[PDB]
């Protein structure tokens, strides 16, 4: 078995307005087998309302998932997308930055 | 849009000491997901996953059903026969992936037909462009392959190809046309983020387009950044919408030597983007 | 519409 590590990309459905009620996304892509671990993290914490689409593949066989929740991001709160896999030594934690 | 596609995409994975191996099957009509089959829910059915698919009566969601379960119970034969195919024990866990379906040109013709297998990840049997042979790729799939050739199993699939796969494709997009035929071009624009005194990124963005099929790239002096482009994948809004940026590191001064170049099939024309500060 | 496999 030939093993592939998550791409992860954390972001915002619309432009970050702080107060502006909004969806916070964790896309992980590439990975291979399809057993893997998300939470998405406020300040630190587990969000507990969060929603993941349906398990598929790219052309390549490596699988893709969406994890989403609705939230208001403020000036303040720190929100990022913890992630673990077979391929990775210890879980991997990508923070939310606004601009990407 | 031009040309469009419907998809199945299947994953088994055997659960060693856990029962029956988890089968979850999706399909697509294009980038739009519209049903899905998960062998761990309750209901035990083909379910809906876009508005538009609802409009099929009972007399769908039962056929649909049996042939997702047949498929299921196919895939976890399946993957007992590659344990003995490749003198695997039972200890461990394995993945088999499928994927079918066509794709058919806006005049409602058969474009291309697809009926393919991964093992762990890697090629293992896949019905040829010409619908009538296959590429088995190791000494295991040509077991397969000959049972496969004696069955005609590649005729079987041609015709389902070119024949149900077509006629559902049209029909969903008929049913679901409102949004399965929009092609909403990307909003763009450029951002700018100082690293330090010598050096910049320029970041080009594309958002709310659809469908998920894209080109972004930096070029220098009109020629391409192939090799010093960080581009991210294409991504899910979560709204029906995908999302891209493409970024290049430029020394400070030097803004104005590079433009970003988008292609997607909703734009009247291709666009380029340059630094307007 | 959904199709079908055969066995290995
Ligand atoms: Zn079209
Ligand atoms: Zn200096």
């Amino acid at each position: 078995a030939i093993q592939r590590t998550p791409k992860i990309q954390v972001y915002s459905r619309h432009p970050a307005e702080n107060g502006k009620s909004n969806f916070l996304n964790c896309y992980v892509s590439g990975f291979h087998p399809s057993d893997i671990e998300v939470d998405l993290l406020k300040n630190g914490e587990r969000i507990e309302k969060v929603e993941h689409s349906d398990l598929s593949f790219s052309k390549d066989w490596s699988f893709y998932l969406l994890y989403y929740t609705e939230f208001t991001p403020t000036e303040k709160d720190e929100y990022a997308c913890r992630v673990n896999h077979v391929t990775l030594s210890q879980p991997k934690i990508v923070k939310w930055d606004r601009d990407m | 849009a031009g040309s469009h596609s419907m998809r199945y995409f299947s994953t088994s994975v055997s659960r060693p000491g856990r029962g029956e191996p988890r089968f979850i099957a999706v399909g697509y009509v294009d980038d739009t997901q519209f049903v899905r089959f998960d062998s761990d829910a309750a209901s035990q059915r083909m379910e809906p996953r876009a508005p538009w698919i609802e409009q099929e009566g009972p007399e769908y969601w039962d056929e649909e059903t049996g042939k997702v379960k047949a498929h299921s119970q196919t895939d976890r034969e399946n993957l007992r026969i590659a344990l003995r195919y490749y003198n695997q024990s039972e200890a461990g866990s394995h993945t088999l992936q499928m994927m079918f379906g066509c794709d058919v040109g806006s005049d409602g013709r058969f474009l291309r037909g697809y009926h393919q297998y991964a093992y762990d990840g890697k090629d293992y049997i896949a019905l040829k462009e010409d619908l009538r042979s296959w590429t088995a790729a190791d000494m295991a799939a040509q077991i397969t392959k000959r049972k496969w050739e004696a069955a005609h199993v590649a005729e079987q699939q041609r015709a389902y190809l070119e024949g149900t796969c077509v006629d559902g494709l049209r029909r969903y997009l008929e049913n679901g046309k409102e949004t399965l035929q929009r092609t909403d071009p990307p909003k763009t624009h450029m951002t700018h983020h100082p690293i330090s005194d010598h050096e910049a990124t320029l970041r080009c963005w594309a958002l709310g387009f659809y469908p998920a099929e894209i080109t972004l790239t930096w070029q220098r002096d009109g020629e391409d950044q192939t090799q010093d482009t960080e581009l991210v994948e294409t991504r899910p809004a979560g709204d029906g919408t995908f999302q891209k940026w493409a970024a290049v590191v430029v020394p400070s001064g030097e803004e104005q030597r590079y433009t970003c170049h988008v292609q997607h099939e909703g734009l009247p024309k291709p666009l380029t983007l340059r630094w307007e500060p | 519409r959904y199709g079908f496999v055969a066995n290995f």
